[PDB]
RNA sequence: AUAUCCUUUUU
RNA sequence: AAAAAGGGCUUCUGUCGUGAGUGGCACACGUAGGGCAAUUGCUCUGCGUGCGGAAUCGACAUCAAGAGAUUUCGGAAGC
């Protein structure tokens, strides 16, 4: 059964919900809803070169949060334009770390207000090493 | 002729892995990835690079030794960390001769780079070092292959 | 080929 | 710090996949949080590893993305 796409294609025509690119999911148009009503805000994930994709998360959320948020974005927009979907992150998250301006995202279920990242702010990587 | 085996050999004599990233290499099977497009005789590997260079500074560089048709800087497709290593392409084959006896020490940035062909789809058996094996290799970590440029067989 | 072998007892 | 006596052998989930020894699912173990019962026990969800530790050397290594290796011995199964 597949009802709810034809619903949900007539919702995206509305003007007020065109920015949402038809394929929403439930998760992502609350977190709309919630950046309406203010407890939702987005986070840039930068790479080092080349581009910088935007990610959002909740108000409370933690680096959990943020981690989905990574695990949800680039996914879609490998088919999008075409890239790798079968792409390791058991390795990305073992080697690769996140960093705010300034300190390192280490502690994982921790809410990135305690870590001070919020709205429209920037975070980016290190390999980690410094020990093992 | 790549072969796993003698990697770690001193001259190709061993029949016993040396380690197990050699058990490791030759069990594994390899196949070339998806982002490899293009002619593999004329193709450059160049390693050792800064991991802060750019295309451009490549892009002169190596189009001071003839024509580019393609140069692709390999990054992490994830974080955008270049992977310290990039595939050029020259048309002809004046181009990618020159550049590989004239071609080792030509420092870049303060690292000074290393060139070979690319082998991957003319060097059978090949198994890149992620897959275990590989070539090169610093003889302090413990993994270290021999029978290539950087460090060949030592008789 | 670069670096570390492990257990028990006495002192 | 030094002396003596010494230190058996193998293996460590399945499934479909090839931009994917690194994915999806299932399973096993560990962890964190919630609920339930008699100081402890039972159940649910996320994450980590594919048997699990210690020491050492790297993690600034040659193939379109993939950092491990040597020595050592604890667990289970079979010799």
């Amino acid at each position: 059964m597949d009802v709810f796409q034809e619903g949900l294609a007539m919702v995206v025509q509305d003007p007020l919900l065109c920015d949402l690119p038809i394929q929403v999911t439930l998760e992502e148009v609350n977190s709309q809803i919630a950046l309406e009503y203010g407890q939702a805000m987005t986070v840039r994930v930068c790479k080092m070169d080349g581009e910088v994709m935007p990610v959002v998360v909740v108000q409370s959320a933690t680096v959990l949060d943020l981690k989905k948020a990574i695990q949800r974005y680039v996914q879609l927009k490998q088919e999008r334009e075409g890239g790798i979907q079968h792409i390791s992150w058991s390795y990305v998250w073992r080697t690769y770390h996140l960093t705010s301006a300034g300190e390192k995202l280490t502690e994982d279920r921790k809410k990135l207000r305690d870590y001070g990242i919020r709205n429209r702010d920037e975070v980016s990587f290190i390999k980690k090493l410094r020990q093992k | 002729e790549y072969d796993p085996l003698k990697a770690g050999s001193i001259d190709g004599t061993d029949e016993d892995p040396h380690d197990r990233a050699v058990w490791r290499a030759m069990l594994a099977r390899y196949v070339p990835n998806k982002g490899v497009i293009g002619d593999p005789l004329l193709t450059l590997f160049v390693a050792r690079l800064n991991l802060q260079t750019k295309e451009d500074k490549l892009k002169e560089v190596f189009s001071r030794y003839g024509d580019i048709r393609r140069l692709r800087l390999v990054r992490d497709l994830v974080t955008g960390f270049s992977k310290g290593y990039a595939f050029i392409e020259y048309k002809e084959e004046r181009a990618v001769i020159k550049a590989y006896r004239d071609a080792d020490g030509l420092v870049i940035d303060q690292h000074e780079i290393f060139v070979d062909y690319e082998l991957e789809r003319t060097l059978k058996g090949w198994i890149p070092r992620r897959l275990g094996g590989g070539l090169g290799g610093k003889k302090e970590s413990g993994q270290l292959r021999f029978g290539g440029r950087d460090r060949p067989f030592r008789k």
